[PDB]
């Protein structure tokens, strides 16, 4: 790996610099290098990994949607299809890279609920991103569902209802149901029960944790407004 | 639909 | 070149698609491929070339400024310097690429005022971007000045005072004076005379050309407000 | 300082 010669601590430091500079491709490459040092990641480092790749794939998803819309309108030369395929293939490459890091060997070494749920959620997320462009589609959807479901089972057993990782997992699984799996009723049910159960646990939290939890609860609410 | 922020 | 196998028309089409998708690195690579077909560029194509590379280097300049500020504060490990150097080197690579396209062989084949001034302005711009990070600095500054000056001489002889290319050239040369050459008085003088001369030529223009010219005149005004 | 837009 091109980052194999750099110290782990230097890679983490440079990932934080890249974030400040909004250089998310660099940030992802630094965090990939840190993962490949073989040590488990701290909570802070897991978040840096997620921030980096979510911004990279986020730009690719936005571009893919633009090009796909143009392509569908053109079907109401090969260039539009070719360029959409180019972006699609790069997007799939990033998703495969993240999934590879999770499988080699972040998930298998993650024993604590906070890390294991975080990584399984990520696995569901990047299979969901693959599903968005798939037309293998059924198997990709099943892989996302399976990862989300294992994460959900652990989170309900091991985390309080207001835990931001648990909340963000439930949010994304509900989006999976609504956008990917053609299950809007499952999506609404999951979002509502998650919101209500979190509401009832807010009283246990400090001011800072309260802010973290309610931020994600507002996203659940906004989706329920959009879906109903 | 809104999905989760990356940092949690 | 990786684009050598693609039709010129397809490269132009895909540059426009990349622009719509805000994929400016792709856009620049497509336009580089179009330039390397060897034909002169149309007015529209010159603008696509500029849009693409200006957005690429714009992101690099913004990142460089973030990292340089952090580096200067740290001087009130080597990682900050190393990563700033990494971005700096990529920025210089993009500038060298653009300058190479202008020298091989866009400028020498450009005979019309609109194309020749556009390309010489671009040459000044990308030497100016090199000058922003240089510490060779004097020679880079002289190269920017020389390019801007030839463009200015042609533009005053061949273009009306409201021509948007002439105005954008004068704007950028004035920024060069103020930010690069430590000549704020020259910058103010150039901006004011350019603004006043354009004002007096607006009466000749259609509604659409009037809008194009006054947009750039407002940038000259905004700079004069900042500089005085 | 403001500089020129790319498209002119
Ligand atoms: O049976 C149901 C009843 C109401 C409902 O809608 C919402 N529930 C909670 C919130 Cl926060 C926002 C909304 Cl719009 C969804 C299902
Ligand atoms: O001698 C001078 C007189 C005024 C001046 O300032 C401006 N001139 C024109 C505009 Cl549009 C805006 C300004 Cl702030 C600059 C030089
Ligand atoms: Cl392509
Ligand atoms: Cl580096
Ligand atoms: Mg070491
Ligand atoms: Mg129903
Ligand atoms: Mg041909
Ligand atoms: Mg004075």
């Amino acid at each position: 790996g091109a980052m194999g010669s750099m110290e782990r601590a230097s890679l983490i430091q440079k990932a934080k610099l890249a974030e400040q500079a909004e250089r998310y491709e660099d940030m992802a490459a630094f965090m990939k290098g840190a993962v490949e040092k073989g040590e488990e990641l701290s909570c802070e480092e897991r978040n840096l990994l997620s921030v980096a790749y979510k911004n990279v794939v986020g730009g690719q998803r936005a571009a893919w949607r633009v090009l796909s819309s143009i392509e569908q309108k053109s079907n109401e030369g090969p260039e539009v299809r070719e360029y959409r395929e180019k972006v699609e293939t790069e997007l799939q490459g990033v998703c495969d890279t993240v999934l590879g890091l999770l499988d080699s060997h972040l998930i298998k070494e993650a024993g604590d609920a906070e890390s294991r749920v975080f990584y399984l959620k990520m696995k569901g997320d990047y299979y969901r991103y693959l599903a968005e462009v798939a037309t293998d589609k059924k198997r990709i959807i099943d892989s996302a569902r399976s990862a989300y479901q294992e994460a959900m089972d652990i989170s309900k057993k091991e985390m309080p209802p207001t835990n931001p990782i648990r909340l963000g997992l439930a949010l994304n699984f509900s989006v999976f149901h609504y956008e990917i799996a053609n299950s809007p009723e499952e999506a609404i049910s999951l979002a509502k029960t998650t919101f209500d159960e979190a509401m009832a646990d807010l009283h246990t939290l400090s001011e800072d944790s309260y802010k973290d939890s309610t931020l994600i609860m507002q996203l659940l609410r906004d989706n329920l407004t959009l879906w109903t | 639909s809104h999905s989760s922020p990356a940092s949690l």
